């Protein structure tokens, strides 16, 4: 297929493996998650603008809004984590091993 | 479970954005309107197993 | 020797120790989110490259 | 019971159970053929309804 | 929580699952999952302790990752099919990604790694919602995409879920983790019979929801979250020991009980398709689940563990808890096997 | 009745016996149609067995 | 399996052609078993709340029996309907495809040779 | 690695010993790499040297099991001239079990792995013979 | 068969609506009425089985097992009412409910026209047995014993489920009456080999087979008296019943598949009987004797000759009566010394003469004294296995020595010798206990007058 789809999919997989291999922070995880959402926005947008399918032009906006609301939820979760340990470190979230 | 509430109650919740050959604003055709219309009118009613 | 040890050893005790040992290897997780998502990435890589489930 | 009664009751039981067994074998064969060919009423996995297609004259003619 | 806000949030959970069930567009499927997660997050953080916040964080990360893989599968479906019908998938890459996304939403192994954590961190009612109602929407999507599900993938996920959920609960003394590993094993049982006969998938889902709702309702009635706290039940409420006895003997698949019904029917639809090794290995692996069910019945019903002195005070207060549908679910989860051919109502 | 509990199990036999007779008429398709025991009906007789 | 059959008329518990079928009698043994489940639900409901199990709430036990018989009657009607639809599709398919269902030559045992295996 | 099994099973038994041994060695090495990947995943090693040591240990253990399995089964099917015979894979599976016991430095695990892996390899040969399917395609 | 299932279910209101002192007498009375009603199953024909319905029939194999099963419930109620006298009334009614429910499952296990219904009832019999053992057993090891009893049976029987569903898909039916006429010969393959094993190993465990019998000297010993009676007298015989049903479908492959298992039984009856020579636990001695006697039933079913089936079903009925009486005698001394050590209480004929005579009769029927039906079954199995191979008589005959040796040693250790000095709570024998012994032994000795009713469908 088209050559720009290669780069947008590979960007999605780069941000996937960033979101699938944490270092320390939960904020860097949410950044990788929203990079995944951004790459989905770009890819759905390039398809819908390519094929001239008119009614799906409202589709990525929806894909923005919900997922941006999703990001808000995650940020609040992070803040509750940072209201317990003082950092947003993912290694402090191990109380449920037992 | 596909509880087909839309066909039962006669409402159109999401069928309009489903295909490119549907009713578009200001009668804008997609770039593959004829091909998708031909594929849908071929594969209609005969099931997926026959349609493949 | 037979009906208090060996026929008691081969069928029930070996299988029971096997299930106990696999149960202690499965549930020996440290609760770390990093390790679970790294296992998910290894899962996706083995499912694509090693098992060809995308073909 | 009379031996007549047990005998004819056994014939009735054997007819009913032989009919059910032949119908289960036919049921297996019918399911196999309808999954293989997809031409019967079963395994009719859905396709797109062609009533959704807009057959109006669009904005550009080449379609 | 404000009870009006609780009612609106539970209706929004139910609304998101219904929007997954009744919609024909993929964006509305994704919207139903987003609405469902966004509304179930306060149900997990109801008691406001760090275990609930950690559990909600882990749940958010796994379900967000699954929703992103779901939308990527949908976008690749729009690439290779040009349309949005919730039906079969027109690319094996999109089929693989959607099967992975739904496996992450269900907690099927090796994406099971969030289910015993989160169920431990949250209350018993929210864990009831997570293990019964939150299995409905991904199994509905797996019901509708099964002409494109790869066989070896779904069977690998199924046997791996059954084996890992079997070996999980043998080491467990916490009841919510026991129900979580039971969830992983039963979801493996549901998806194994999926491509052969999805009516038996629906039967297994309904019987599992009935039995799990019975066990969580007994756990909420007795206010027990550990095995050793459940062992105090005979000195307080002796009928509840009989109820957890018959329900845990049902959940192991022991005839003549109703929980024998799904797995038998699963075998009944897998030996038709000339698979003999796979339902045999699955049935033998279910003995692990039955073993830790028997462990719980030994601790609760069939012996009498020592209680304490303060239990004598609780003899003077009857249960003021709304044990909703507990006789109905207890009867349905045990005495339903003579009504086995009722399963044709799910066809 | 002063001793109403001693008729649970005997009547449960009698009723059960009744159901067995009630099932026999549902398995009466080959009554007087077996190749061994078919015969002309005796006068004032409608069935060979009941 | 039959999801394309009940897709032209979706979300019908009992369709119109279900009325062509005989309904179950009120003395159905399956319906009596579901009424027994209602009685067991009533007894368990009195047992869990420390009530006299046979005595307390005869109105409640009677509503248990009534509600389970009421739900189970329609469940049995739909059950009989779906098995009749299964058999109708089977018989229509065998009638429409004679080449897939040939009439077998039934040979008597005077021609049929089976290998004998002596048990000794 | 579906084609690893295909380049194992396409060669008849007791005909080409080195390539069957190499194919079973590669199957065992791939299984060891998968177990090593999940093992360094779920249980973090203390260093990169410990991680590559665990990877090499599990990989060489599983590959030696596969190598001695394929070697023993092929040599048994040559000296018996019975390729369509699961006793060859019974002997090879007990050889792989004793290999596992030698790598784990224990006799009881060696005998248990002999018994269970021999019965498993016998069942696999019988499944290749009579056509037993574990991931059976839906037909009815 | 619905004239028996409904009274057995009406035994549940008969025990839960009874007055608190009448819940043993009423259940004993009406269970004896059901056992008198059980004789109508003796309407057996030389050609056709007594075929009731699509769900139930009863040939001459299932009929004596049914009569023994319906007879065993009043005897279990008489046996188990003394040591459960201090029990709570609700748990007492629950124990009676578990016994009634186990009888209910057994009577439609032996009359199952169709084999998957046979499987459902056959594995339904686990749960009341498991609850009785793991709830009203006396010692600590009842829990572990219930685990072994549950997980040998389920691990043997879950392949039986897949095998029976495979027969339902292949042959079209699992009706036994249909499969009498639609049986195909099973050829030689590995697929048919594991078909044979999946159809047989569940019943091998339930008989029990030697090497797989490890559940039984724990399950029979750690049970209460009613549990031990129903486990020895009926629940072992489900395996012989099921093998005699299922070897219809396993020919001619059984003719070369039975060779290891016959060895496991022909050696097993030499081993377990020898184990009975060194058992300090008397109840374990009776348990290993039960293994030793059921080894002959396994051999006789696997050689599948008519004399072997006649002797095997006669041995099943006879061993049910004899082993049930031996467990009841061991209970009659356990309720006086509160221990199961056999060397502890000695010289009991000096103190209890009539109970020593009941021990004498149970030991003589244990050692197959003619003309008991013990000897009729033992002798006919020995005849058929001499026809099978002429060397087996050695393994038979030496067994008939060792079977005598522990049958009288049990009589000499407990009843004879010098009485134990310090044990002074040896009460005189109750009328209940002698009633229990007589209701075991008098039907067993009356069946020597007319043994043709316990010789199976091919008399
Ligand atoms: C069809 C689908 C039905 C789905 C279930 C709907 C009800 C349950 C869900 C909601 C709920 O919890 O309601 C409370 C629930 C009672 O459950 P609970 O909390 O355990 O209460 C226990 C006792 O009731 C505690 O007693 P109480 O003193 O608090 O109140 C006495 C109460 C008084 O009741 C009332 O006052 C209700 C009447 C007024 C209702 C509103 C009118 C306006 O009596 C009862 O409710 C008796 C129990 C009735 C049976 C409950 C189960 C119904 C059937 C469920 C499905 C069964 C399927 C079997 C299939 C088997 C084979 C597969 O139901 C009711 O109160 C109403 C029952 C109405 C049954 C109608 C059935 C036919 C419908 C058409
Ligand atoms: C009938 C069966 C279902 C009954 C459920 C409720 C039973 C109950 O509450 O009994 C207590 C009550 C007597 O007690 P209570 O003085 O009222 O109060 C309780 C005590 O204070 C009790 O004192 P406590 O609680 O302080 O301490 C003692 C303790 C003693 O407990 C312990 O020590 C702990 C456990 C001991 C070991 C475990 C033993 C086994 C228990 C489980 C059963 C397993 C086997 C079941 C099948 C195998 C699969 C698991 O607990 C109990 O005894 C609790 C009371 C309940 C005992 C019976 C439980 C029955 C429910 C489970 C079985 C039925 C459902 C599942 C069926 C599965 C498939 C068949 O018993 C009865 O009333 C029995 C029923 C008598 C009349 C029956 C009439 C039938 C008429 C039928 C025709 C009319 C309807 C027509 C409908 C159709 C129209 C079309
Ligand atoms: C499978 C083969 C065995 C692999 C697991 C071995 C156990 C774990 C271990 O290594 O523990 C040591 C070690 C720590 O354990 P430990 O400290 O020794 O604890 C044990 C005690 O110390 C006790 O001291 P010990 O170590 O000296 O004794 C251990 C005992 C050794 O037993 C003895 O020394 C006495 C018994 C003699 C050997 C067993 C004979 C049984 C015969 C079969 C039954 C009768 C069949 C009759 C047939 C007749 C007709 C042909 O072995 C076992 O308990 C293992 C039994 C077999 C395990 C698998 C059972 C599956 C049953 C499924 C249902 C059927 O664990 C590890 O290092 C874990 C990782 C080990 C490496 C990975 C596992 C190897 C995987 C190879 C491929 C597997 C293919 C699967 C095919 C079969 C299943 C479908
Ligand atoms: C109590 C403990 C011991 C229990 C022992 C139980 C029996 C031992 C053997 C069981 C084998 C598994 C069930 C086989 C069912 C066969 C049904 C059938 O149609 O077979 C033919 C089918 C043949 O397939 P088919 O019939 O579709 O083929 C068509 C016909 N041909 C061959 C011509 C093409 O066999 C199989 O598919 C596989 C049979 C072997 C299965 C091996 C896996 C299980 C391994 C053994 C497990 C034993 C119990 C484990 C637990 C032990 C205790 C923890
Ligand atoms: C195999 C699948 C992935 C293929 C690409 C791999 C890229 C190279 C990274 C390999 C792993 C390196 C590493 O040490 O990762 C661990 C690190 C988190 O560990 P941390 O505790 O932060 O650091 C101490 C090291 N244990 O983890 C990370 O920092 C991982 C960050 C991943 C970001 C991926 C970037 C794009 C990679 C190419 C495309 C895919
Ligand atoms: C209690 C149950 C109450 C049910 C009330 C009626 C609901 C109804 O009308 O359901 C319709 C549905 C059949 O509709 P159908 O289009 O075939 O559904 C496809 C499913 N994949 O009907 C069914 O699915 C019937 C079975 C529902 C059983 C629910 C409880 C178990
Ligand atoms: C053969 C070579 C394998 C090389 C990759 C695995 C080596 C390994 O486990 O390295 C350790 C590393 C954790 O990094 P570590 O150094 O422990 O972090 C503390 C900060 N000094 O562990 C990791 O970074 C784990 C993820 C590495 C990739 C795992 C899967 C590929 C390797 C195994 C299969 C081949
Ligand atoms: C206890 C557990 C018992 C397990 C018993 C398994 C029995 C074997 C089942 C798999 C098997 O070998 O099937 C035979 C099949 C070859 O037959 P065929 O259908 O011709 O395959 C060619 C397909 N293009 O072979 C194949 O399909 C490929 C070979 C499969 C080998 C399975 C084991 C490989 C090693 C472990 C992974
Ligand atoms: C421990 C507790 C007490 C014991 C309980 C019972 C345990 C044992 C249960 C199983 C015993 C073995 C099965 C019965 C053997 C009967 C005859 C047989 O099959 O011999 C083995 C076979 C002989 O070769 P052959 O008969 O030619 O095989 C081709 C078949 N068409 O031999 C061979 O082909 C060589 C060996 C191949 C592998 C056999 C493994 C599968 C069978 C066992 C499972």
């Amino acid at each position: 297929m088209s050559l720009v789809y290669m780069n947008i999919m590979m960007a999605f997989t780069v941000s996937l493996t960033g979101l699938l291999m944490y270092r320390s922070h939960l904020m860097s995880s949410l950044l990788c998650l929203e990079g995944m959402m951004l790459s989905l926005f770009i890819l759905a947008t390039l398809m819908i603008l390519n094929s001239h399918f008119t009614l799906a032009s409202m589709m990525p906006i929806i894909l923005l809004v919900f997922a941006a609301c999703e990001a808000a939820l995650g940020l609040s979760l992070l803040v509750m984590v940072s209201n317990t340990y003082g950092t947003d470190y993912v290694q402090n979230l191990n109380l449920l091993q037992c | 479970p596909f509880f087909d509430v839309q066909k039962k109650l006669g409402v159109d919740l999401d069928h309009w954005m489903t295909i490119q050959s549907a009713e578009q604003p200001h009668r804008i055709p997609a770039r593959c309107h004829a091909f998708e219309k031909e594929w849908i009118e071929c594969a209609h009613g005969i099931g997926s197993i026959r349609a493949e | 020797l037979l009906d208090l040890i060996w026929l008691e050893t081969i069928l029930p005790k070996t299988i029971s120790l096997a299930q106990m040992k696999m149960s202690t290897t499965i549930t020996s997780q440290k609760g770390l989110i990093k390790l679970y998502f790294l296992s998910f990435l290894i899962t996706i890589l083995i499912s694509t490259t090693l098992l060809n489930f995308h073909e | 019971d009379a031996p007549e009664k047990n005998y004819e009751r056994t014939m009735a039981i054997l007819q009913i159970e032989s009919e059910k067994a032949e119908l289960r074998l036919k049921e297996l064969e019918v399911r196999r053929l309808m999954r293989a060919k997809g031409d019967g009423p079963w395994f009719q996995y859905p396709t797109i309804d062609k009533a959704l297609i807009d057959h109006s004259p669009k904005a550009t003619p080449d379609n | 929580m404000n009870p009006i806000i609780l009612i609106i949030i539970l209706m929004t959970v139910m609304l998101g699952t219904i929007i997954v069930m009744i919609s024909t567009h993929w964006l509305l499927i994704w919207i139903g999952f987003e609405m469902n997660m966004l509304a179930i997050i306060p149900i997990m953080m109801k008691k406001h302790n760090p275990r609930a916040t950690e559990a909600s964080t882990k749940y958010f990360l796994t379900q967000s990752t699954a929703s992103m893989l779901l939308m990527m599968a949908i976008i690749i479906n729009l690439m290779f099919s040009g349309q949005w019908t919730v039906m079969k998938l027109f690319n094996p890459m999109a089929s693989m990604l959607m099967t992975m996304a739904l496996a992450m939403k269900l907690g099927m192994a090796p994406f099971h790694f969030w289910v015993p954590e989160v169920t431990q961190g949250i209350p018993l009612s929210s864990g009831l919602i997570l293990l019964t109602w939150q299995k409905l929407a991904p199994m509905s999507v797996l019901y509708q995409i099964l002409p494109s599900i790869n066989l070896d993938l779904i069977l690998t996920l199924s046997i791996l879920s059954i084996t890992i959920g079997g070996w999980g609960g043998l080491n467990q003394t916490q009841l919510r983790k026991i129900m979580a590993y039971s969830s992983i094993a039963h979801m493996g049982w549901m998806t194994a019979v999926l491509l052969y006969n999805p009516t038996m998938t629906l039967l297994n889902l309904i019987i599992y929801i009935i039995m799990t709702s019975t066990m969580f309702t007994l756990f909420m009635a007795n206010s027990t979250t550990t095995t050793l706290s459940l062992s105090h039940t005979w000195n307080k409420a002796p009928i509840m020991t009989i109820l957890v006895l018959i329900t845990l003997l049902s959940m192991g698949g022991l005839p003549p009980l109703s929980g024998f019904m799904p797995k038998w029917m699963i075998i009944q639809e897998m030996t038709k398709n000339d698979s003999i090794i796979l339902p045999t290995l699955m049935a033998i692996t279910a003995l692990l689940n039955l073993y830790f069910y028997m462990r719980l019945t030994y601790s609760t019903a069939l012996t009498m563990f020592p209680s304490t002195n303060n239990m004598k005070m609780k003899w003077q207060f009857p249960t003021t808890k709304r044990m909703t549908l507990l006789p109905t679910m207890t009867v349905l989860s045990t005495m339903l096997l003579p009504l086995t051919p009722i399963l044709s109502i799910l066809e | 009745r002063d001793h109403w509990i001693h008729v649970l199990v005997p009547v449960g036999f009698v009723f059960g016996y009744y159901l067995d007779r009630k099932n026999d008429e549902k398995l009466a398709a080959f009554r007087n149609k077996s190749l061994l025991y078919k015969r002309e009906l005796k006068p004032q007789e409608e069935v060979t067995w009941k | 399996m039959m999801t394309g059959r009940q897709a032209r008329a979706p979300l019908q518990f009992l369709p119109d052609e279900a009325r062509s079928l005989p309904p179950p009698k009120l003395t159905d043994p399956r319906l009596a078993y579901i009424g027994f489940l209602g009685y067991c639900s009533g007894l368990i409901d009195n047992a869990i709340r420390r009530r006299p199990v046979l005595s307390a709430g005869l109105h409640r036990q009677f509503l248990y029996i009534t509600s389970f018989v009421f739900v189970g009657y329609y469940l049995l009607k739909r059950q009989d309907y779906m098995y009749a639809v299964r058999d109708h599709d089977m018989f229509s398919y065998i009638k429409s495809h004679p080449e897939d269902f040939p009439e077998k030559d039934k040979k008597t045992y005077r021609e049929v040779f089976e290998e004998f295996h002596p048990v000794r | 690695a579906k084609t690893l099994l295909h380049q194992y099973w396409d060669i008849p038994e007791g005909t080409e010993c080195h390539r069957k041994t190499y194919a079973a060695t590669s199957i065992g090495g791939a299984s060891g790499l998968v177990v090593s990947a999940y093992s360094v995943a779920l249980k973090t090693p203390t260093s990169f040297l410990e991680g590559v040591a665990r990877t090499g240990r599990y990989t060489f253990t599983a590959a030696a099991i596969g190598a001695i399995f394929g070697l023993t089964s092929c040599i048994s099917a040559q000296v018996r001239e019975k390729p369509d015979d699961p006793l060859n894979y019974l002997i090879g599976g007990c050889a792989g079990g004793l290999t596992l016991g030698a790598r784990t430095r224990s006799y009881g695990i060696g005998a248990a792995a002999c018994a269970y892996m021999g019965l498993t390899a016998a069942l696999v040969k019988m499944g290749q013979l009579e056509g037993w399917k574990v991931f059976a395609e839906p037909k009815v | 068969m619905l004239k028996y299932i409904i009274p057995t279910m009406m035994l549940m209101p008969l025990t839960w609506l009874s007055k608190n002192s009448m819940i043993w007498i009423n259940t004993t009375l009406h269970s004896l009425l059901i056992s008198l009603t059980s004789l109508l199953l003796l309407n057996q024909f030389g050609d056709n089985s007594l075929n009731f319905s699509l769900t139930f029939f009863s040939d001459s194999l299932s009929t004596p097992l049914l009569i023994l099963t319906m007879w065993l419930l009043p005897l279990m109620l008489m046996a188990s009412q003394h040591h459960l006298s201090k029990e709570n009334l609700a748990r007492k009614k629950l124990f009676i409910s578990m016994l009634i429910l186990l009888q209910l499952f057994l009577i439609m296990t032996f009359t199952a026209t169709e084999l998957i219904f046979f499987y459902i009832m056959f594995e339904a019999t686990l749960v009341p047995t498991l609850i009785i053992i793991t709830r009203w057993g006396n010692q600590t090891e009842r829990l572990n014993a219930g685990l072994y009893f549950l997980f040998y049976t389920l691990a043997g029987s879950l392949p039986l489920l897949v095998a029976l569903i495979y027969i339902q898909n292949t042959m079209g039916s699992l009706n036994f009456l249909i499969l009498q006429y639609w049986v195909q010969p099973m050829p030689n393959s590995w697929s048919n080999t594991f078909m044979w094993l999946a159809c047989m190993m569940a019943f091998m465990v339930k008989m029990p087979l030697y090497g797989l019998h490890l559940w039984l000297p724990k399950a029979h010993v750690e049970a209460p008296i009613a549990g031990s009676m129903v486990l020895a007298a009926i629940l072992l015989k489900l395996g012989g019943y099921g093998m005699m049903r299922i070897t219809l479908l396993l020919n001619p492959i059984t003719d070369f598949m039975a060779y290891p298992f016959i060895m496991l039984s022909l050696w097993g009856m030499i081993m377990t009987s020898s184990i009975c020579l060194r058992q300090t636990d008397l109840k374990s001695l009776i348990a290993y004797s039960s293994v030793s006697h059921m080894a002959l039933v396994i051999v006789a079913i696997l050689i599948q000759t008519p004399w072997s089936y006649m002797g095997a079903t006669a041995l099943m009925i006879a061993h049910g009566l004899t082993s049930s009486m031996l467990f009841c005698l061991a209970n009659s001394n356990y309720e006086r010394v509160h221990s199961r050590t056999m060397i502890l209480a000695r010289g009991l004929q000096t103190l209890l003469p009539l109970m020593a005579a009941w021990w004498l009769l149970a030991s003589l029927t244990n050692l197959a004294l003619p003309p008991s039906i013990n000897l009729i079954g033992e002798l006919f199995v020995v005849m058929s296995t001499f026809s099978w191979s002429n060397i087996t008589i050695i393994l038979m005959g030496l067994n008939m020595v060792i079977t005598a040796l522990y049958s009288l040693y049990m009589l000499i250790t407990t009843q004879r010798g010098k009485h134990t000095h310090h044990i002074n709570n040896i009460l005189p024998s109750f009328t209940r206990e002698n009633a229990l012994m007589s209701l075991h032994m008098l039907p067993l000795l009356l069946l020597s007058l007319n043994p043709k009713i316990i010789l199976g469908p091919l008399y």
